[PDB]
RNA sequence: GUGAAGAGGGAAACAACCCAGACCGCCAGCUAAGGUCCCAAAGUCAUGGUUAAGUGGGAAACGAUGUGGGAAGGCCCAGACAGCCAGGAUGUUGGCUUAGAAGCAGCCAUCAUUUAAAGAAAGCGUAAUAGCUCACUGGUCGAGUCGGCCUGCGCGGAAGA
RNA sequence: CGAUGUCGGCUCAUCACAUCCUGGGGCUGAAGUAGGUCCCAAGGGUAUGGCUGUUCGCCAUUUAAAGUGGUACGCGAGCUGGGUUUAGAACGUCGUGAGACAGUUCGGUCCCUAUCUGCCGUGGGCGCUGGAGAACUGAGGGGGGCUGCUCCUAGUACGAGA
RNA sequence: UGCUGAAAGCAUCUAAGCACGAAACUUGCCCCGAGAUGAGUUCUCCCUGACCCUUUAAGGGUCCUGAAGGAACGUUGAAGA
């Protein structure tokens, strides 16, 4: 699973859960949107 | 359950029909005299001294002597103590014999290997050996270069070097038994177990999960 | 925790927890750690030889007797 | 010992007249090849009628060696030279059409039931 | 929490049962039920169960809300209880699960074979249709992720153990 | 200024940093640098204050209602934000273009009817549809709650023999 | 500067972890077979020949993988001396010329009688505080770890067939 | 990766709770271990009398009374520099 330091806005849609301590990003208005950010 | 002390007598074949050799290791085990039984009023753990031997009447010293009086009038050269599981022993019954071995034929065998003496520093540690010849020379069968240059700079612990060798303990898992005779001191196992002829070692009944 | 230690074979290292420690080794992690805070020189050892600790409420001791310190 | 540069004799109809071996195959860091064993090939000598030419490399089966076949009863078939037979890489089986001699029976075992049928009398 | 102002009435057919370890629930749903939630204490009486902080014990005022969790969902459990939730979308596929027997070909060499917790039994209405009769929302639940774990549905056709989730999407799996 | 052209040390151990600067002692007082939970001599001293992490005891653009300080602002007791409910229609099978399009391929109108309330649509999904999201209003729920900015302290981005 | 052997080989090895293989998880233009490609885990494993001193590279062929790097680009009181290299020769380039040339090719001697640390085996002396003979515990200490080929599950699943 | 579920009446694999998860960690598997001064245990064999001289944990003698077993000797070994 590729690394980042943000998800910075990416798209509005998120919610921004918080899943066994760490952030789960998904989306359905941006297509192979997957983040372990927040 | 409990151990067996015996001889080694040599290696032979026994083969099938119509081939197929079936190499086997061909053992004596004059039966184990006993000499002791705990938890009888003396110690507070369940084990049999299965003993086996006599020594010599003019040869036998006096602490060895009265350690096997409450047994009897010789000295059977060592102990043997092993502790019971899944089974008993009682202070009377009949000699230990191979028929320990009439149903149950899986074992495992303990015994000291290898007592050659020095081998040789290649002959033991199976290392690879330098050019004969293209201008090398004095070096060939040497331990080698011990260790490298300055930060770990020390020769480490379970690396190969020489010495006195062989005879320590080594414990066998697979083995089948081909045939028993205990009316003739009889023990057929099938392929081979640690140490020369004339070995005394310990076979047991398997108890392996 | 880590409770780093070396076995003496060079860099042969052994680590543990303090729930493993009190779970398999309750009456040594105190004795490792005790010892580099007692006197320097042949004192440590002197001291150390009465530190005696035991754990599960059992000791070596019964006609001795050890009795509790209290204020 | 068979192994690399190991020169063979072919049991092959109208088949090489000079062969070396290159490699071992079957496992890895292998040593040596016997009764049984496919290695790698390389022609050095080909005979006028022969479909390959100096420096083509192909396989061959190893059908007898001067060691020769261990474990039937605790003795040792025995035999005096070593040689094999050309495969064909590309259709499988032998590279040419009949065998020379009986070979070995140990072909007929198991392993080798295509090759017992093109000529073998065993 | 800001639940405790409902704190759910025991309903016409369903008795509690007092103990001081693991207290039972009884409705005509839901047999040999049980709840464990030692991280408050209970004041049970002859028409309500309330809970309240545990002695000794440190909690940031929400041990309760998810011990009122349990009773939530044990009191509609053992009166009603739940939906089903395991379906099999490929028509290659069957099942003819009984009582605390599991049989079940989802394209394995093995056909499932799940011997159960305790408290749970499954059935069969139809060749493609598992339900699971029990009063415990967590058992119910965690036997039917142990049951959906052969075969899951994939974008290109979906023919595993139904699912759902936000995004669940098919693939077109364009080629050539 | 200090060492190279002085002692004493202290900072864990460097010449220089920090303090000191040598005539010599004294079972004498008072201090600087630095120390006072313990190893190791002396406060686990007393006041409130910020951080919540083994940070302190390495690593940036970028980014964050992580945590305090602060002014203005949106939603707010004819009632708030999350959740539960009602929904999210009707004129309408539109009109011009073209082979064609059930809001969601161009431009044309964006009005009126209804209702607590709205668009033949801000954003997805799809056939050209479907299926969803969003605007928005009252019942239930309810007293504080949130975005943006200025700033103090922590945080993530992240490997080495 | 009153000395510190430098690229290569043979032999003896070790550490890292940005993971090549193995055990696993995940995204995908993941249909299936594969590839593209990232993160948990460093316990174990990881190249032969023709040319060249080759490090490197060019080719040929194997393999569970043919992973990257540290360590004075590990181990010459370790052995070697193929390369770098004087003393000889010759072709070129330069110079009036002697001579110069990291231009090129060829050729080119390697010292040793072991204190203390490190490491293997093995004694005496002393320690266990009455002595001599045998058997036994357990503060601690090390060892190990798979992988090709093929068929049945299955030509089933998947896909327009392959 | 999931089920149940919260502080935050929603949400979520985590806070409580339960269901799993690799060759790594632990257990199982084989060997070594009382220089373990921090010298553990069990059995067998051997030893339990006095006195002179001396202000003496320093000995110099006498009568009475003691070894278990080892070392030595070799002949030798499938022991060994």
């Amino acid at each position: 699973m590729k690394v980042r330091a943000s998800v910075k806005k990416l798209c509005r849609n998120c919610k921004i859960v918080k899943r066994d301590g760490v952030i789960r990003v998904i989306c359905s208005a941006e297509p192979k949107h997957k983040q372990r950010q927040g | 359950m409990i151990g067996l002390v015996g001889k080694k007598v040599g290696m032979t074949r026994i083969f099938t029909e119509d081939g197929v050799s079936i190499p086997v290791t061909v053992i004596e085990v004059e039966a184990n005299r006993v000499t002791q039984v705990k938890d009888l009023a003396n110690d507070g753990y369940r084990a049999i001294q299965v003993t086996t031997g006599a020594k010599k009447a003019n040869r036998v010293t006096k602490p060895e002597a009265g350690h096997f009086a409450k047994a009897g009038v010789e000295a059977g050269r060592g102990l043997w103590e092993f502790r019971l599981a899944e089974g008993e022993e009682f202070t009377v019954g009949q000699s230990i014999s191979v028929e320990l071995f009439a149903d149950v034929k899986k074992v495992d065998v303990t015994g000291t290997s290898k007592g050659k003496g020095f081998a040789g520093t290649v002959k033991r540690w199976n290392f690879r050996t330098q050019d004969a010849t293209h201008g090398n020379s004095l070096s060939h069968r040497v331990p080698g270069s011990i260790g490298q240059n300055q930060t770990p700079g020390k020769v480490f612990k379970g690396k190969k070097m020489a010495g006195q060798m062989g005879n320590e303990r080594v414990t066998v898992q697979s083995l089948d038994v081909v045939r028993v005779d205990a009316e003739r001191n009889l023990l057929l196992v099938k392929g081979a177990v640690p140490g020369a002829t004339g070995s005394d070692l310990i076979v047991k009944p398997a108890v392996k999960a | 925790k880590v409770y780093y230690h070396h076995t003496g074979h060079i860099g042969g290292i052994k680590q543990a927890t303090f729930e493993e420690m009190i779970a398999r080794r309750p009456e040594r992690v105190i004795e490792i750690a005790v010892k580099g805070m007692l006197p320097k020189g042949p004192l440590g050892r002197a001291m150390f030889r009465k530190l005696k600790v035991y754990a599960g409420n059992e000791h070596n001791h019964a006609a001795q007797q050890p009795q509790v310190l209290d204020i | 010992m068979i192994q690399e540069q190991t020169m063979l004799n072919v049991a092959d109809n109208s088949g090489a007249r000079r062969v070396m071996c290159i490699k071992v195959l079957g496992g890895s860091h292998r040593r040596y090849a016997g009764v049984g064993d496919i290695i790698k090939i390389t022609i050095k000598e080909a005979i006028p009628r022969g479909k390959v030419k100096k420096g083509d490399v192909l396989k061959a089966v190893v059908v007898r060696t001067k060691k020769g076949v261990r474990r039937p009863d605790g003795s040792v078939i025995r035999f005096d030279g070593n040689a094999c037979v050309l495969l064909n890489n590309n259709s499988e089986q032998p590279i040419g059409t009949r065998i020379f001699g009986p070979v070995t029976r140990e072909l007929r075992s198991e392993k080798f039931m295509k090759i017992i049928s093109l000529a073998p009398e065993v | 929490s800001r639940v405790a102002k409902a704190p759910v009435v025991v309903p016409a057919g369903v008795d509690v049962k007092i103990n001081g370890q693991v207290i039972t629930i009884k409705g005509k749903n839901g047999e040999l039920t049980r709840t464990l939630n030692d991280a408050v204490e209970v004041k049970h009486a002859d028409n309500t169960l309330t809970f309240g902080p545990r002695d000794g014990y440190a909690d940031g005022w929400a041990q309760a809300g998810t011990a009122r969790a349990l009773l939530n969902s044990m009191v509609i459990g053992v009166t009603e209880g739940f939906t089903k939730k395991l379906q099999l979308v490929g028509v290659g596929y069957r099942a003819a699960v009984k009582g605390n027997v599991i049989n079940l070909s989802l394209g394995f060499s093995h056909p499932v074979d799940h011997q159960l917790p305790a408290g749970i039994t499954a059935e069969c209405p139809t060749q493609t249709e598992i339900v699971l009769k029990g009063a415990d929302k967590q058992v119910i639940g965690q036997v039917a992720a142990d049951l959906r774990a052969y075969r899951r549905p994939e974008p290109y056709k979906g023919k595993g153990v139904r699912y759902a989730d936000e995004v669940v999407r098919t693939k077109e799996a364009k080629k050539k």
